[PDB]
């Protein structure tokens, strides 16, 4: 059995259990959009490739529609129009795959009315982000009541993958297709309390945040996104405005100028 | 003749300017104001020996008329070199010619004497 699962305004719908008269056949996903930034010098052969970007693509979901009766039928279709299209994007995923989600916006798709009371339909939802990402963060345990995860995700099946460190050095792992780099509107959070002043080294990247007071337990240092704050607090002027990100696989990392170290990485994979 | 004549700076070697886009070719003409032609010559076989001598202050003959080259823009795109020739009549070029004698005062001439005074010992053979 096939179905289709709705998140909006916080709240998760099934299709099927939505709308009794509607079922979804079959669930489909258009393959990463790939293009190449060419250049082309003239006299040359060929083209010059630049960075390799992901465009967004479709995702499909073929159902039918069956109605006890006409009047049934006019105000089922009203009904399904009014809960697919909303002003803005949500989160879809399917029970095929129910680890990895897309967040989309709907298409314009027209009932094929085919007999009195049957109704077959093709939903499509663009995903605009050129990515898929898994339906929890890594701050959810890696645990069996969850409910969250399920293979094909990328977990490494050979070591143990926490996100929560108590020593100065360390080695996360970011299970995605994608390097995570909050300047691609990738969602990153680090929140880190410690005593002294604190200098984060990314190894395997190359790169380093660097903030320039002392700091003690009491406050929490996160750096969201592009956004450094203690406290809430922004104090992008006193730190080198340097900020990490996140290669695909195992990442080392140091952590200089600070004691009894409490580090937590809180980001989602980024899937394709 | 209806075709371009190129004649070089140095009046070493003058052939015909073949080639030329006439598409792209135009004259101007206004009364006491301009005469002038414009084209794009690009770099074939047929003009390849004589494409880098149309430059800067070659001499074109158009119609049995004489045309000083005052802008050349060669450019390069892959494979095709276009050159963009603007040229001004000959006419133009007796502005090289500087009287520097003044008459002073307020006199009353007639165009034959200011001619004749503009037109001095010419070493343009004007």
């Amino acid at each position: 059995m096939s179905d289709l699962f709705l998140e909006l305004n916080g709240k998760v719908h099934s299709l099927s259990e939505t709308f009794p008269g509607l079922s979804v056949q079959e669930v489909s996903r258009q393959s990463p959009q790939l293009s190449m930034e060419t250049a082309e010098i003239a006299g040359t052969d060929g083209v010059i490739p630049g960075m390799t970007q992901f465009k967004p693509f479709i995702f499909s979901a073929k159902c039918n529609l069956q109605a006890l009766d006409i009047p049934d039928y006019h105000l089922a279709v009203r009904e399904i129009y009014e809960f697919l299209f909303q002003r803005d994007s949500y989160y879809i995923w399917s029970d095929q795959m129910p680890g990895i989600r897309y967040e989309v916006h709907p298409k314009p798709v027209d009932f094929s009315r085919e007999s009195d009371r049957v109704g077959l339909l093709t939903i499509e939802f663009d995903v605009f982000k050129g990515y898929a990402e898994s339906r929890g963060t890594s701050l959810d345990p890696m645990t069996f009541e969850v409910d969250l995860w399920q293979m094909g995700m990328n977990l490494s099946n050979r070591d143990d993958l926490f996100y929560v460190f108590r020593e100065n050095t360390f080695r996360v792992y970011n299970a995605g297709s994608d390097r995570v780099n909050p300047l691609m509107r990738h969602e990153l959070d680090i929140a880190m309390t410690a005593n002294g002043t604190p200098t984060i080294h990314n190894l395997t990247t190359g790169e380093s945040f660097e903030y320039r007071k002392e700091l003690q337990k009491t406050d929490v240092l996160l750096l969201n996104n592009i956004y450094p704050l203690v406290n809430n607090r922004r104090v992008g002027k006193d730190t080198n405005h340097g900020i990490i990100t996140l290669e695909k696989g195992w990442n080392d990392f140091e952590i200089k100028g600070v004691t009894d170290v409490t580090i937590a990485f809180n980001f989602p994979f980024i899937y394709r | 003749m209806d075709y371009v004549i190129i004649q070089s700076m140095d009046k070493e070697v003058e052939e015909i300017l073949t080639d030329i886009d006439y598409g792209s070719f135009s004259y101007d003409y206004e009364k006491n104001t301009s005469r002038a032609i414009s084209f794009t010559v690009n770099k074939t076989k047929q003009n390849a020996a004589i494409f880098d001598l149309v430059g800067n202050e070659a001499i074109l003959t158009y119609q049995g008329q004489q045309f000083v080259i005052k802008k050349c823009t060669p450019k390069s795109i892959g494979g095709t070199i276009s050159k963009q020739i603007t040229a001004q009549h000959i006419c133009y070029t007796v502005q090289d010619h500087v009287q520097y004698n003044v008459k002073s005062g307020r006199k009353k001439y007639s165009i034959q004497t200011v001619l004749e005074f503009a037109l001095q010992d010419n070493v343009l053979g004007f």
